[PDB]
């Protein structure tokens, strides 16, 4: 095997700005090298091949240089479809190794999250449990503290946040926080918070209901 | 077009073997080598073999020595790839890929096609199939002009799920959150639009879920909040 060490592990930069990966190989491979993007939820794409051949359909701003154990892929524009991971790839002989990866994320200007709420549905309450959804859409930076607020007395321990990846066309996240009560916890209280903290709002926006209404 | 289909999710416990299918469409499936390739979420991709489906020849990286068998059916234009013996950590995303039949001993072992993935997890613990809750449209849940609405999918094991609107019809604002892992061991995740909030009453909204290791597919159409 030929070990392939890529740098950075992540970097993060702005659309526009002109990017470089590096990749080296723990001997020689002449230029057998491979790069490709992997975008969430997809198998790697190939941009390109022999360290320097754009492969067919690939945008003109990846460019691919070096030989040796030394090699570089340049992004001259980067565009919000360019996040990703980057791999590069040696196939000069087995086990055709891959680089463990260069996190490339999009910075972007503030954009403050549009929040909502919902409460269990009724079908749930009959099965004795009640989950209460917080949702902060289309919001950067990913920084974001949700705190959740029952009949004003502060909830710990009893939530879970998930994070989308970034999205492809305007570089946001999503955030889904979710309070889980029993059904006899959830019937002993009656208003219900969300309460929203980000750098893109002037003061922390509070989304809530009053169980029934 | 040119594509590879590959067979879905599956769980498998320790010490039983998986096989995974990969269909090759658009492209004679003999005019090419076939890979294998897995991922496990937070490392970087791993070769596992080649096949060459019209010489019945193979080649396996030697870290699946005696684990892996690689197959074909040319009537039928499938490859296949067997793992045996599995153990906790085979947990990962497998690949089939594409790359050109070489001559003895010419090199280009890159990968110009790949399936979609298949993931298989290595497990003692029972499978769960979710229920589907909506996530209904209420005064609560708009901005604006703008409705969210959703599809909360709990209590499965094990990944995963995915969330379908309206058949593949509905795609633009959809956020499929990626899975949490709840205290009892068991995974959630919520699927969430964002749409007009004049379009609730005349547009339906409806979420297909699949759990393909349960066998269950689920459609739930989201209405506005009892009250
Ligand atoms: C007709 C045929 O089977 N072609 C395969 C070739 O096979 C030759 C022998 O004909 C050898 O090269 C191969 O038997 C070496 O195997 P290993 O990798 O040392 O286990 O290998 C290439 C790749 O080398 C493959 O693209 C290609 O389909
Ligand atoms: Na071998
Ligand atoms: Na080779």
């Amino acid at each position: 095997d030929i070990v392939m060490t890529q740098s950075p592990s992540i970097l993060s930069a702005s659309v526009g700005d002109r990017v470089t990966i590096t990749c080296r190989a723990s001997q020689t491979i002449s230029g057998w090298l491979a790069w490709y993007q992997q975008k969430p939820a997809e198998a790697p794409k190939l941009l390109i091949y022999k360290a320097s051949t754009l492969e067919s359909g690939v945008p003109s701003r990846f460019s691919g240089s070096g030989s040796g154990t030394e090699f570089t892929l340049t992004i001259s524009s980067l565009q919000p479809d360019d996040f990703g991971i980057y791999y590069c790839q040696q196939y000069k002989s087995y086990s055709f190794n891959f680089g463990q990866g260069t996190k490339v994320e999009i910075k972007r200007t503030v954009a403050a999250p549009s929040v909502f709420i919902f409460p269990p549905s009724d079908e749930q309450l009959k099965s004795g449990t009640a989950s209460v959804v917080c949702l902060l859409n289309n919001f950067y930076p990913r920084e974001a503290k949700v705190q959740w607020k029952v009949d004003n007395a502060l909830q710990s321990g009893n939530s879970q946040e998930s994070v989308t990846e970034q999205d492809s066309k305007d570089s946001t996240y999503s955030l889904s926080s979710t309070l889980t009560l029993s059904k006899a916890d959830y019937e002993k209280h009656k208003v219900y918070a969300c309460e929203v903290t980000h750098q893109g709002l002037s003061s922390p926006v509070t989304k809530s209901f009053n169980r029934g209404e | 077009e040119v594509q590879l289909v590959q067979s879905g999710a599956e769980v498998k416990k320790p010490g039983a073997s998986v096989k995974v299918s990969c269909e090759a469409s658009g492209y004679t499936l003999t005019s090419y080598d076939i890979n294998w390739v897995r991922q496990a979420t937070g490392q970087g991709p791993e070769w596992m073999g080649w096949m060459n489906a019209n010489s019945g020849n193979t080649g396996y990286a030697q870290k699946f020595q005696g684990r892996v068998t690689l197959t074909g059916d040319t009537s039928i234009s499938t490859a296949y790839m067997e793992l045996s013996s599995l153990r906790s950590e085979d947990t990962a995303v497998y690949y089939c890929a594409r790359s050109s039949i070489l001559v003895r001993g010419a090199l280009g072992r890159y990968f110009d096609l790949w399936g979609r993935g298949t993931l298989v997890t290595v497990s003692s613990a029972s499978t769960k199939g979710p229920s589907v809750f909506p996530l209904a449209p209420s005064s609560k849940s708009t901005s604006g002009g703008t409705a969210a609405l959703g599809c909360l999918v709990k209590d499965y094991f094990p990944e995963p799920v995915t969330v379908s609107w309206n058949s593949g019809a509905l795609t633009s604002g959809v956020h499929t959150f990626p899975a949490v892992l709840q205290s009892s061991g068991l995974y959630s995740l919520s699927s969430v639009v964002t749409v007009p909030s004049s379009s609730l009453g005349t547009q339906t909204y409806i979420c297909n879920v699949n759990h393909k290791p349960s066998n269950t597919k689920v459609d739930k159409k989201v209405e506005p909040k009892s009250c």
